[PDB]
């Protein structure tokens, strides 16, 4: 017989407005682009991974990369974008 | 002779200005300086490389005021020191053997020796001279980068990992400005220092979740250095993440005070909610909550929604602790375990034993992680009966007696350190990667049309003061951004590259 | 004219990289040859800087602060007034982000300006009332660090505020954070270095009237910590006050603090140390104090360890400087640091041990007193060389090399109680590749500073580890290993003197173990040397004893 005294835990928290699913492409962020699962296996398929905005908003990094190249903005908040982590 | 020599110098001028002409001082004073000690220069350095060789600072200096005179004599002197300090640093890491390989105090204490005795001697005895320093300077970058322990590793990239450590150890739970001070001396000879950020920022965030800090003070005198010698960029990641634990104590605070006019709850319930994006952890394993943890769960989840609208609570089990106090022992004790041990344990909270297949089934735990857990528990004591099997049978072990009522069973695995150090080394790899494509594709949306050299000398440039980039990697980064349609090969002139829109 | 247009142009492109690429050609372009001789690009300049310092990019606004540092010297006197007002007003914000930035970019066009004037006096008329004001502390905090090293270097050219620096800086030594004392006092010392008579002399008697009163035990420490520091930094200056100082700390070394009494005997040392002349006369007392506290432990008997080190440390400073103390400090010091050779503590025994090895050191008529006093020594050395700590070990190694160093022939009559010592450690699993090196550089120093018949009992008990060592795989343990036994040839069979000694079972040992390093063709230089030497002591001194080997040798 063992009793609980005090607990300390620790909590992310992240934009609930999308399912956890990519903004730009409707698929699920921890799989793989539209392009690059529609492309054959590559150089560029290895390095799909998940990007990470000070806004706290998550793309792929092919799709934010792609939207960068006409705007400058993020697609969820019109404020510039800044990437923070991979 | 040297003292012999100087004396004679000092005679010679009393004389030619007591009774002779003016006109025959420096013709005089040249041929004396000749006479006695350019003539004698071969002498002159093995016994340089001998002094140096069995401390011996006065005759040292001695000799640099007399070779000082002979034009362009100096070189020599300072090309045998670099090699000697280079010799010495190498030979005192070399000592330290394979310990020095998982003791960060060590080889940094070594190097600092070494760095400390050789910046003295250039001090005191050399004058303080700029081409001396730089012998000194030279011979320190060359041996803080290539040494036993690297070769060892196999990777130039373990030293600033060790002064990261040695960091953490050193801010963990008056000298200490000393020492931090030196450390950051030696960080300025290191040349991968994206390893030592990464490493340094990722141990600050374990430090800042855990409440592990000697002082508040130390912490605040390091990020000012780190502003001194690292850029803007860092220091701001880093505010990111000291903004984000004020911001939760706040929010604990409106917390405690929000339960008051409530129902108690059982438990003292703390929690740290932090951003997903500014700190290093990754998502959880599979778990299912304890039976005795969904009220705090729920209430604090009401709580959180009813404040903050679209935000989503993810919950990180594996950096969770707690206590636990038992009363069907010995003893009265109260022990200190995280959620997974909280977990495993009360499962048997009536029941004596179980089939690790069984537990498996109740705590949705995977199989490593719950066979290291269940080692550590075994290996505590407070569970009884290496390989383990699905069909293994364990039971709770009674009348276990520990000297002190305060027990903690919450010893750090041994696989998870090198699992987590080859986790970072690769993502600094890809980070690596990742920057060379950004400063190409910057360079050529500047400069439209550009040639080969051209645009790997503007790309070392750009990024020298992290790290050192390798040229295959650029090429293959050219070749990668080639096929991403973000620049072309011109037809003809061969090896030119033009930014495509 | 046109390429500065288009770079200033291209600064507000609403593009990361357009923005940073221009502003990094623009830093280019100002440390390169090019000037600009027109007023109105430099204003237009200096305004696009500026207002890039609040950019939303990080790297935007790090490349802005770099460069701010070569603007300020290709750029008429009368903007650099307008850039340091900006970053001062900017520190007083309420942002942040602007504040850390702004105290970066001053401190990088402070470090800019040659060894100016007009500059750094409105830079220190903002920081003293940056530092006054004690509503905030993180303003105070980076005032005093800008201050500092803006005192650092610069110093001499702000005479005339020296009195209000003074002024701004004394009442902070009393705040409740920690923080700013320390900066404080850092300060203070920086100011003492280019300050007139007049303010050296305040803040002197402005000190020693606040120790007069003790009105908490907190400012105390303080207080003198500050003394420690302007004694550590100044030095001549302070000698000609150090007759009413020293009673002072002297009544506060008796008081039951163990933090206050730490930073009264570091003051002391500071006093010894920096100041040679003025404290002939308490030479006496600073040592009585340090040899009373030394053993300072009350709760054991044979944080209380840091007033420990602080002592002995000061007897190490005190030793270390004074020449002419030589009998008196056979006469006292000595017994008492070997009566604390047993200290339960590791880092107080190395710095006993060091304490002593610099008396060693100053000792080279005192050797006759160190003579009679070497059994003590031996005796001490004997219980710790047992010890399982490699530090200990190597200290007491290392303290017997520098012996008989000094003395050539002091250990004749414990031979026979060190031999052992020396052996142990030569043969342990737990030691370290620095301990056998130690052990071995001792060996040898003991057997080039005797006769060779005290040895004779001992060779069937030094041969063997030896010749274990000379096999070792670590080359450096092996280079000393052959260095001892070209030695111990020389021991085994005089040439120059007679011996009754049979050398014989003893000689096809240490052939076999020097052969196989002689023939390697792989091994380091250094080995190869010492084989060569070794092989060739051999062939001189026993060569008429090897059988069929000389030819093929
Ligand atoms: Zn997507
Ligand atoms: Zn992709
Ligand atoms: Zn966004």
């Amino acid at each position: 017989r063992f009793e609980v005294k005090k607990w300390n835990a620790v909590a992310l928290w992240a934009w609930d407005i999308v399912v956890d699913n990519c903004a730009i492409c409707r698929n699920h962020i921890m799989d793989l682009c539209i392009e690059c699962q529609a492309n054959q296996a590559s150089a560029t398929s290895e390095e799909c991974t998940v990007a990470w905005g000070v806004c706290n908003h998550a793309f792929h990094f092919h799709c934010i990369s792609r939207w960068l190249k006409t705007r400058q903005v993020c697609p969820l908040d019109n404020r510039e974008w800044e990437f923070q982590k991979y | 002779y040297m003292k012999k020599a100087e004396a004679r110098l000092l005679e010679e001028q009393r004389r030619v200005q007591v009774y002779l002409h003016e006109s025959t001082q420096d013709e005089l004073a040249r041929k004396c300086e000749q006479v006695l000690i350019e003539k004698h220069l071969e002498i002159f350095h093995t016994e340089f490389q001998n002094l140096l060789d069995a401390d011996k600072n006065e005759d040292l200096g001695r000799m640099y005021n007399l070779v000082s005179r002979i034009q362009d004599g100096l070189g020599e002197l300072k090309k045998l020191l670099e090699t000697h300090i280079h010799n010495q640093g190498l030979a005192a890491i070399e000592k330290c053997g394979e310990a020095a390989l998982n003791d960060p105090k060590m080889y940094v204490q070594t190097v600092l020796d070494v760095h400390k005795k050789y910046n003295a001697l250039v001090m005191s005895a050399f004058n303080n001279d700029a081409g001396f320093v730089a012998a000194l300077d030279k011979a320190c970058g060359r041996f803080i980068n290539n040494n036993a322990v690297t070769k060892m590793a196999q990777s130039s990239s373990k030293s600033p990992e060790l002064l990261a450590r040695y960091c953490d150890s050193l801010l963990k739970k008056a000298e200490l400005e000393d020492t931090l001070n030196q450390v950051m001396v030696v960080f300025k000879y290191i040349e991968d220092k994206d390893v030592f950020q990464k490493f340094y920022a990722k141990m600050l965030a374990k430090r800042l979740v855990h409440q592990n800090s000697a002082s508040d003070d130390a912490e605040a005198s390091m990020i000012s250095k780190l502003k001194q010698a690292c850029g803007f960029e860092y220091t701001s990641k880093l505010q990111r993440m000291f903004q984000d634990i004020g911001v939760s104590k706040d929010l604990n605070e409106q917390f405690k005070k929000h339960l008051t006019n409530s129902e108690p709850l059982d438990l003292d319930f703390s929690i740290q909610v932090l951003s997903s994006g500014s700190w290093p952890f990754q998502q959880s394993c599979t778990f299912a909550l304890p039976s005795e943890l969904e009220r705090s769960y729920q209430r604090f989840t009401a709580f959180y929604a009813s404040r903050h609208s679209g935000r989503k609570l993810t919950w990180l089990y594996q950096l969770s602790k707690g206590e636990l106090v038992t009363n069907c022992f010995k003893n009265r004790y109260t022990l200190q375990a995280s959620t997974f041990q909280m977990a495993i344990l009360l499962q048997y909270n009536t029941e004596d034993a179980y089939t690790v297949q069984q537990l498996t089934d109740s705590t949705q735990i995977k199989m490593d992680i719950l066979a290291q857990v269940l080692q550590i528990l075994l290996k505590s004591k407070l569970l009884v009966l290496v390989e383990l099997k699905p069909d293994t049978l364990i039971k709770l072990y009674l009348g276990y007696k520990n000297k002190k009522l305060r027990v903690n069973i919450n010893v750090p695995m041994k696989t998870e350190q090198k699992q987590e150090q080859e986790t970072t080394h690769k993502n600094i790899e890809e980070d690596r990667k990742l920057l060379i494509q950004a400063a190409i594709v910057r360079i050529m949306k500047m400069r439209k049309v550009l040639k080969h050299q051209q645009l790997l000398g503007e790309v070392l440039t750009q990024l020298s003061s992290r790290f050192k980039p390798r040229v295959p990697v650029i090429k293959k980064c050219i070749d990668i951004l080639i096929e991403k349609e973000y620049l072309e090969r011109v037809d003809g002139e061969k090896d030119t590259y033009s930014y495509l829109a | 004219s046109y390429h500065i247009s288009n770079l200033l142009e291209k600064m507000t492109s609403s593009d990361k990289d357009f923005r940073f690429m221009a502003t990094n050609d623009l830093m280019t372009e100002l440390q390169k040859d090019s000037i600009k001789l027109d007023d109105d690009s430099e204003r237009k300049v200096v305004k696009m800087i500026l207002k890039l310092l609040e950019d939303k990019n990080g790297e935007v606004q790090n490349l802005a602060v770099k460069c701010l540092g070569p603007l300020v010297s290709k750029v008429k006197e009368y903007q650099v007034e307008t850039i340091v007002d900006t970053l001062c007003t900017n520190m007083l914000s309420d942002k942040e982000q602007l504040r850390d930035i702004s105290s970066i970019g001053l401190k990088t066009v402070i470090g800019e300006l040659p060894p100016a004037a007009n500059v750094c006096k409105k830079i220190t008329g903002r920081l003293t009332s940056a530092i006054a004001k004690q509503e905030d502390v993180s303003v105070q905090l980076e005032a005093l660090d800008i201050m500092a090293d803006m005192l650092s270097r610069q110093g001499g050219l702000l005479v005339n505020f020296h009195p209000s620096i003074l002024t701004c800086l004394l009442p902070q030594l009393t705040s409740p954070r920690l923080a700013v004392r320390k900066r404080t006092i850092i300060a203070l010392g920086h100011l003492v270095m280019s300050c007139g008579n007049i303010v050296f002399v305040d803040l002197i008697e402005h000190l020693l009237s606040e120790l007069s009163k003790n009105d908490s035990m907190s400012t105390t420490r303080t207080y003198i910590q500050c003394i420690a520091a302007i004694s550590r930094q100044a030095g001549h200056r302070i000698g000609e006050y150090l007759e009413k100082i020293i009673p002072l700390v002297v009544k506060f070394c008796n008081v039951d603090d163990d933090e206050l009494r730490e930073y009264c005997i570091q003051a002391f040392e500071s006093f010894v140390r920096r100041c040679p002349k003025e404290v002939y006369p308490h030479v006496s007392t600073i040592i009585n104090i340090c040899l009373k506290y030394l053993t300072y432990d009350p709760n054991y008997n044979y944080m209380s360890w840091k007033v420990r080190r602080a002592a002995a440390k000061c007897l190490d400073a005190v030793v270390s400087t004074r020449h002419e103390m030589l009998p008196e400090f056979y006469k006292t010091v000595s017994p008492a640091l070997i009566s604390r050779f047993k200290e339960r503590e590791e880092n107080v025994k190395a710095d006993v041990f060091h304490a002593y090895l610099s008396l060693l050191k100053q000792t080279r008529t005192p050797l006759t007193m160190l003579q009679s006093q070497v059994p003590n020594i031996v005796k001490a050395l004997h219980k710790q060389m047992k010890e399982k700590s490699v530090k200990t070990r190597q200290c007491c190694f290392n303290m017997l090399t520098e012996l008989v160093n000094v003395l050539p022939g002091a250990l004749t009559q414990h031979i026979p109680v060190l031999v052992p010592g020396i052996i142990f450690s030569l043969n342990d699993k737990s030691s370290s590749s620095n301990l056998k090196i130690d052990a071995l550089s001792c060996l040898y120093v003991i057997l080039c500073n005797h006769s060779p018949q005290v040895f004779h009992p001992h060779v069937q008990a030094l041969v063997p580890p030896v010749v274990a060592c000379v096999g070792d795989p670590f080359y450096k343990i092996t280079s000393e290993a052959l260095l001892v036994t070209q030695q111990l040839v020389k021991v085994i069979r005089p040439l120059d003197q007679p011996s009754s000694f049979d050398a014989t079972p003893y000689i096809k040992d240490l052939f076999t173990c020097t052969i196989k390093r002689l023939k390697a063709a792989d091994i380091d230089q250094e080995v190869k040397e010492r084989a060569i030497s070794c092989m060739g002591q051999i062939i001189c001194n026993l060569g008429d004893n090897l059988g069929s080997d000389l030819p093929n040798t």
